[PDB]
């Protein structure tokens, strides 16, 4: 029901200067390093949705606040209900270099999770969706490198989950494969489950996208549709590519301004 | 407190899971990577014959009391052994490696070193597969009335299936018992007899050498030539110590499984 | 002189439908597997040019003739003769994720091969044109995506060979990088040395290269310079995806017609 | 034929290279890994007093003829095989991975496993370093008069920067001599004397034991002890036998390499 419960979302990984942990401590297990936040009060709502598109600088990381409503980060406070979510999207991973095309569909279609009913159900629609036919019986490191790509895609598609997670990708493919997968993707914009794009292409965004974060430093600066956000988005990168007057003269005291934004 | 029977559960919903991508890591690395295959008979049969040559030359007579124990009475117990040395280790280090690309996918990590364990299990089915045909030289042809080691089998399972988590769930938070275990792996192989007779010392600390459970399962293979077709009873007060090891060790494993299995993902 | 001796260039590695060599072999050492070409009698010039695209479907690999030009395969027909040329362009790629910022950039740039002083007059420009500016001293494991290809840009650009091999990226940076970095790629076509520029960005490669080759399954169908070769390009391209002819009913007697184009 | 002088040129147009990033494995493996740090001589103090518990307690008496030689015999020698066991298995899987992440680069291949041989020295100059805290409490306090050991120590250098040559570069073609050094890594503390006294045998079978180059460099360290200040001529007979092993595993190190210096990348 209203599909996050986000609210006051912090994060810290912590800075070490020197080697790993015990680099100076007794048995008192404390450490001395210094802090290093990266998320800060994060709380909004999705209301059910359709879609939510996430830019700014990747400086903050981005895919931290992905990956915690994927639910496989714990975030130090604040609590995120959501529902059964995605396993955000396994695009070119958990592919073991050795086997063939018809092992790796058994790897992640069981890593997954599907009976052995259903991996020869959905067997040979995914031969047919990826059209590398000879290569399908020999092992993935003979591959060019837009095959895995043509490849991963197509078996980290067929989930049916309830809350979608998309990197900076959306159609890896090739030119004549990006149409069969833009033409996939709106199956999610039409069945109406929620999906969190992270891009920088504005185009696309603009192109997909009904809603919209905007996060600077673990700071979500702003939180609208699209119509306003994106131009005032732009509204900043502009006033920052131009001169943003003089980078060492004010960048240097912008990040320093944003290194105060650490703290109060 | 019954937390393991939640981990339990996890391998029975997923038992066709733990066997269909067992023999891939088989296929990944006995397989696919260079010519002629399975020196996973070749390599330990020269590997045998090495610890034979030291020992068996300073216990040239002197050998165990019945007529046939020899080489005889060793490799019946260097089965064991082999799958101990390299799969206890790289049960540890298992979940070290590959949680980026399993922590992107939705199945219990609590199987993630069960099933390389077992993939470890079928370089039995190639080793102690033969050894028959080398036991079919003996003065017995094969003892049929008497090879019965289901059971003794399902111990080295379920021993080893119950002590890699705590070796695998403390091995990530850590990363330091890992270098205990592989020096823990050298010591049992001099602290359980693989090699001697432990009949040179008197019943206190000969009987305090047993505690370690993997002794027991060698009396078993050992027992794979003998005739004690009631071996339970002769030796029914510590084999009961061995099914009670397992069960502290199972329970102990998934009480340090869970109480950290949401938070391995910065190590 | 003339900046390649391309001529007839053969490459296979060759199909193995079960497990690895002496699969069913004896002391003859020869073996019994399939045969596959990737190139197929290859031969052009450079006579000094500026830049050269590469397109097409990446079912032709297409990485295979640029690392043979980068001289790191060795064809298995055929002579190529070039000069002192890159190794291509070393982006994410030969990073340790164990060292920090000041390590890998003496890892790379000594893999590269500069001497110890050269090392000290190119440091502080590179943490100057990256800006990370306190994580310089943290290992690359507490890294986003988007600061990897950050740095790794970084180092593997001041190289100064003679022939440039670029991947599928130009610009992998981010937005407010890209104009640093396009800004630097600049250099290069200003300084007049070649450049073999790979893409699926028919946009990026009209906007970039002078002339470009096409690729089709190892056959160079047509090479010029730029301005007949892409629209016929993209003439195929709108060909193949409008209906090419009911994709089963022409396009697998297509590529029946293109496994019979693996020989006379 | 001298191919091999390609080779040695290019180990002195990059001796910086090879210092450089030497220490940087030892940075990524010893360190920045886990907790406190160093094991590799925590390990090692461990891993000896087993061998002397199972060794000593069958040579109780019955030690070599001097007054000293008791584990003072044995620890003097075990300095040399910890940088064996784990100094040419490592070595000779340098260029099954990483040859992706070296080949789009531009500098010789040849020095590949040579500094990581040299990472695994300074395991020397922490463990060979705390052994004369150990040695000044012999009867002697150091010796001063002779530890003159820099030429012993460059043969453990010479010996295996040399024979990471014929097990790298032929590792890759095959994939298969990885699985041969695994265990002819492990027939060297056998067929050479880290334990026992070889003096149980008579002058055939016995000289018929040193074409082991291995046990001259163990003849050194023992002679870190004695006082033999000019332990050449004693043994100058064969001491040219291994000046002359090293120069044959160099140069049929060599020539297997370049012929084959452009091909392993489809491996």
């Amino acid at each position: 029901e209203h599909a996050v419960i986000v609210e006051n979302v912090t994060k810290k990984y912590k800075l070490f200067k020197r080697t790993s942990e015990r680099l100076l401590d007794m048995i008192l297990p404390g450490g001395y390093g210094e802090d290093f936040y990266a998320l800060r009060n994060v709380s909004f709502t999705a209301d059910k949705g359709d879609v939510i598109g996430i830019v700014g600088v990747n400086g903050s990381g981005k895919s931290t606040l992905s990956n915690i409503i994927a639910g496989i980060l714990p975030p130090t406070s604040g609590t995120i209900k959501i529902d059964g979510q995605a396993s955000l999207i396994a695009i070119s991973s958990g592919l073991n270099n050795q086997l063939t095309g018809r092992e790796n569909i058994e790897l992640k279609c069981l890593m997954l999770g599907f009976s052995k009913k259903q991996i020869r159900a959905m067997e040979p629609d995914i031969i047919e969706f990826a059209d590398i036919g000879k290569f399908i019986d020999q092992p993935v490191k003979t591959y060019s490198s837009g095959m895995k790509s043509r490849l991963g895609f197509a078996i980290s598609v067929n989930i049916d989950p309830d809350v979608l997670v998309i990197d900076e990708a959306l159609s890896v493919g090739d030119q004549t494969f990006a149409d069969k997968c833009l033409d996939k993707m709106n199956e999610f914009k039409e069945r109406g489950k929620t999906i969190f794009f992270i891009s920088h292409s504005i185009g696309q965004v603009k192109s997909f996208c009904e809603k919209a974060l905007w996060l600077e430093y673990g700071e979500v600066r702003g939180y609208g549709t699209v119509a306003e956000i994106i131009p005032q988005y732009e509204k900043f990168l502009k006033e920052y590519r131009a001169m943003s007057d003089k980078e060492k003269r004010q960048y240097k005291e912008r990040v320093m301004r944003k290194q105060q934004g650490e703290f109060l | 407190m019954r937390s393991a029977v939640t981990v339990l559960m996890e391998h029975i919903r997923n038992l066709y899971l733990i066997r269909r991508l067992s023999l891939f890591e088989l296929k990944s690395d006995n397989s696919n990577q260079y010519l002629g295959i399975l020196w996973e008979i070749i390599n330990p049969m020269i590997q045998i014959a090495i610890y034979w040559f030291v020992f068996g030359y300073g216990i040239r007579g002197r050998h165990p009391v019945g007529h046939i124990p020899f080489i005889l009475w060793m490799l019946a117990g260097m089965t064991v052994w082999f799958f101990v040395n390299q799969a206890v280790l790289q049960a540890s280090k298992s979940v070290y490696t590959r949680i980026r690309m399993v922590a992107q996918m939705n199945f219990p990590i609590s199987v993630i070193p069960t099933y390389v364990i077992t993939a470890k299990f079928y370089q039995h089915l190639m080793l102690l597969a033969v050894i028959f045909i080398i036991f079919q030289f003996t003065p017995y042809h094969v003892s049929v009335y008497l090879v019965q080691l289901p059971y003794y089998m399902f111990g080295l399972l379920a021993l080893l299936v119950s002590f890699s988590l705590i070796t695998s769930t403390l091995a990530t938070v850590v990363r330091d018992v890992q270098m205990i275990v592989q020096s823990l792996v050298r010591i049992l192989l001099y602290l359980t007899p693989l090699l001697w007779d432990p009949s040179h010392l008197p019943h206190l600390v000969q009987v305090i050498m047993r505690l370690n459970p993997l002794y027991y399962i060698v009396e078993g293979y050992r027992s794979a030539l003998l005739g004690t077709s009631w071996y339970l009873v002769d030796h029914a007060s510590y084999t009961v110590y061995f099914w009670v090891v397992v069960i502290l060790f199972f329970v102990f494993g998934s009480m340090v499984h869970l109480k950290f299995r949401a938070h391995f993902v910065d190590y």
